[PDB]
RNA sequence: UUGACAUUGUGAAGAGACAUAGUUUCUUUACUUAUUCAAUGAAGCGGAGCUGGAUCCACGUUCUAGCAUUCAAGGUCCCAUUCGGGGCUGAUCCGGGUU
RNA sequence: GCUUGUGACGGCCCGUGAAAAUCCACAGGAAGGAAUAGUUUUCAUGCCAGGUCGUACUGAUAACCGCAGCAGGUCUCCAAG
RNA sequence: GAUGGGGAAGCUCCGUUUCAAAGGCCUGAUUUUAUGCAGGCCACCAUCGAAAGGGAAUCCGGUUAAGAUUCCGGAACCUGG
């Protein structure tokens, strides 16, 4: 759920 | 049209604001641009010794085009078709290759051993000491040479980005006559034509403003 | 020995100018195309007192020739300049008090002030109150002009150097006695820390070479 | 809390003009239009156009800023960059 | 001044607010008279150029 | 403070030596390209105009505490008329030097 | 009447007695906007929110410094008959 | 008092906008060469430095062993959306 890198997408529109 | 009128603008001194004009002459350029421009200008302004000034005399357009037309038929084998050739030899276990010779040390050795039929020397080589001795070596060894514009052009000849020198040593029987005719053409157009003028010092050119001042001073001296 | 005040003043420190209340450096316009070839008209908006300077200053507003805006300049006021006056600066300006003209465009005997030492430095000579420069003569072949300075010296300068017609306002200031250490104190409070002065003989030999006895 | 600046919140942040969207995506206008067509990004109209455009009444195409931010994560944009390199 | 209506910060006249009535009157007069004098000077100079 | 050497380049004129074909030393006088000083918003520099007026000038700004800003109005070629859109000019040309 | 704030003045200077954040106004008019419907959040009313740190007391012949609960030293406001 | 630069064997020094390619904004179906961004506008320098300078907006009543323009009751105002 939480980010690992500083730039993320995580795919929620 | 009664609704439109002519309203001329006075762009003289103490008048309406000046319009936008092309100010490219007054641009404060980046320092690297200024440095390369002033370096070229200084090379023009200074008196150039003959062994450097000889590199400003190159092959003309038509002769250079014919030379490169000959050499592109002997452009070397690329890495893609080398793998194809190496797989063909593995199944058998190949004819003799014909290619443009390149690489400065290799070409110098070929010239010293008198194997090079024709030598092409790029004029824009920095540092210039790498090729500044080549015309004299070719003349002493009796090898036909030609100074050409573009190490990038020679690089396209030899599948590289740049090339200081290219050399033709072995040619096919279908192109031996063309090579001989090209050698005679280069002898007529480059060796004989520029034999005297390559012995002179170059770069005796004044700037624009200094030239105008000298001409005005000469006119004032000769006529009142 | 020890360091005297003559040598201590060069370090700066407590000997720097007191410049809080100053109006700004008094200079001519930058020598641009308009002043090189024709003229330009500004307007005197106000005449103001400058702290630490005897002569009054004038605020003059010009129009920017390359952009729609106004440019403000601080001039040293010549005597007779008034608020609302039009001031003409350039090579084609007329010979009237307050106008800025090249030295080569004025006749002999012309009285100028705030004269450029070299063309472009925007005024260096005859700036104090009551002072002026006299145009002695011209040398057109060398494109030079001979002038007489307030000290009596004679100088040769470029004819493209500019000057303001007239004499600096506020003359006769030094003819009135101060009468009072307090008035001297208030005079130097707005200039710099160079007052009061102790005599070198009054000091000890370590403090000053003249000291002792 | 100190006084907040104007033209920073509300309609000023909700919408983004086309030029600003193109600059933020760092692509060309044609690529921007094709990406908007592919992803279904459509122009919108604020109820307070002067608030959205800092008092200007000039006609301007507005998009949702969060829609542009979501568009930033489309791999077709990376494919477009790869095609530019290949060309 | 940002809390009051525009009526409290202006008067119903050109340059209302920033400039007073007499200054506005004087600049109107000066503009008209100077433009008329400019027309007169243009006519006089244009005739003088041909007459010279 | 004075002198030598290096940084240090390019011409022309007059004198020296190969014994009256140009290889260098010594003076005189130029030049710019190194170096140095200053300024700017690196905006108008230098030359030329079968440019105009009378070798010189822009005849585009001087009674007045006004105004001067939206690729510039207009002229003239196109467009496909449609809310308008382009080109030359208005505002001469050339330069391998920001002044 | 005392204290204090404020106004219009007058005297003084070879002394003429801060900057910036910030707010408003004007000039200009790129533009946008109505007939069976528009415009105006600088008119009124209605909706929501406002983080972090400090905050006790002394301020002195005993809460500060002077080795002390030291006749010393230490900035300022209010002020009755 | 950094950066850009320049000094100094070096710890570091000068200097504070210069000597720097020091960054923001607008328009676009750019007469399309077909899946590669075109045309323009405006410009000067980090940061720190005042609990007496500048500065958005709050009052009264009550309440504690010790809080108070901060709590409670009532009545306001400012800023942003
Ligand atoms: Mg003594
Ligand atoms: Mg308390
Ligand atoms: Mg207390
Ligand atoms: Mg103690
Ligand atoms: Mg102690
Ligand atoms: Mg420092
Ligand atoms: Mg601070
Ligand atoms: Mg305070
Ligand atoms: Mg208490
Ligand atoms: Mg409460």
């Amino acid at each position: 759920k939480k980010s690992t890198t500083s730039w993320s997408t995580a795919s929620v529109r | 049209n009664p609704l439109t009128h002519s309203t001329p603008k006075n762009f003289g001194i103490g008048q309406a604001v000046q319009p936008k004009r092309n100010l490219s002459r007054y641009v404060k350029w980046p320092e690297y641009v200024r440095v390369q421009r002033q370096k070229k200008i200084l090379s023009i302004r200074l008196k150039v010794p003959p062994t450097i000034a000889q590199f400003q005399y190159t092959l003309d357009r038509n002769t250079a085009a014919e030379t490169f037309k000959l050499f592109n038929k002997y452009r070397p084998e690329t890495a893609a078709e080398k793998k194809e050739r190496l797989t063909k030899e593995a199944a058998a276990v190949s004819p003799k290759p014909y290619a443009v010779k390149y690489g400065l040390n290799h070409v110098v050795a070929l010239i010293e051993n008198k194997k090079a039929k024709l030598v092409l020397i790029a004029n824009d080589v920095d540092p210039i000491e790498l090729v500044v001795f080549l015309p004299a070596l070719c003349k002493k060894m009796g090898v036909p040479y030609a100074i050409v514009k573009g190490k990038a052009r020679l690089g396209t000849l030899v599948n590289q980005k740049t090339s200081a020198v290219a050399a033709l040593t072995e040619v096919r029987a279908e192109d031996e006559a063309a090579l001989a005719k090209l050698v005679s053409t280069i002898d007529a157009n480059f060796a004989d034509k520029y034999d005297e003028v390559k012995k002179h010092w170059g770069g005796g050119i004044l700037g624009n403003k200094a030239q105008a001042k000298m001409d005005k001073r000469a006119k004032n001296s000769d006529s009142a | 020995g020890r360091v005297i005040r003559n040598q201590r003043k060069g370090a700066g420190s407590i000997f720097t100018s007191h410049t809080r209340l100053r109006q700004g450096a008094a200079k001519l316009r930058t020598l641009d195309y308009a002043e090189r070839h024709g003229y330009i008209r500004g307007i005197v908006k106000q005449i103001v007192h400058d702290s630490g300077r005897g002569a009054p200053l004038a605020k003059v507003v010009f129009r920017d020739p390359y952009k729609y805006r106004l440019r403000e300049e601080i001039f040293i006021a010549n005597e007779g300049v008034h608020t609302g006056q039009f001031i003409y600066a350039g090579k084609k300006a007329s010979l009237n008090v307050g106008n800025v003209l090249p030295l080569g465009s004025v006749p002999e005997g012309t009285i100028v002030s705030n004269v450029e030492e070299k063309p472009g430095d925007r005024g260096a000579l005859a700036r104090a109150s009551g002072n002026y420069v006299i145009i002695i003569g011209h040398n057109p072949d060398e494109n030079k002009t001979r002038v007489r300075l307030p000290s009596g010296a004679k100088k040769v300068i470029s004819s493209d150097a500019r000057g303001v017609i007239g004499v600096i306002a506020g003359g006769g200031r030094v003819d009135k006695p101060l009468l009072k250490a307090g008035r001297a104190f208030h005079k130097y409070r707005l200039k710099r820390n160079s007052w009061p002065k102790t005599r070198g003989v009054a000091m000890n030999p370590v403090d000053h070479p003249h000291g002792g006895g | 809390m100190r006084i907040k600046k104007k033209n920073t919140r509300g309609n000023a942040r909700n919408f983004i003009t086309r030029s600003q969207a193109v600059r933020k995506l760092q692509v060309s206008l044609a690529d921007f239009r094709r990406l908007c067509i592919f992803k279904g990004i459509y122009p919108r109209e604020p109820r307070n156009k002067k608030k959205a455009n800092k008092g200007s009444t000039a006609p301007t195409t507005f998009y949702y800023a969060k829609d542009i931010q979501y568009l930033m994560h489309e791999p077709v944009l990376a494919k477009f960059r790869e095609h530019k390199t290949f060309a | 001044y940002a809390t009051v209506s525009k009526t409290h910060k202006t008067v119903s006249r050109a340059y209302g607010g920033s400039r007073c009535a007499n200054c506005v009157k004087e600049r109107i007069i000066r503009a008209f008279l100077i433009e008329e004098q400019k027309i007169v000077k243009k006519v006089v100079k244009e005739q003088t150029e041909a007459a010279k």
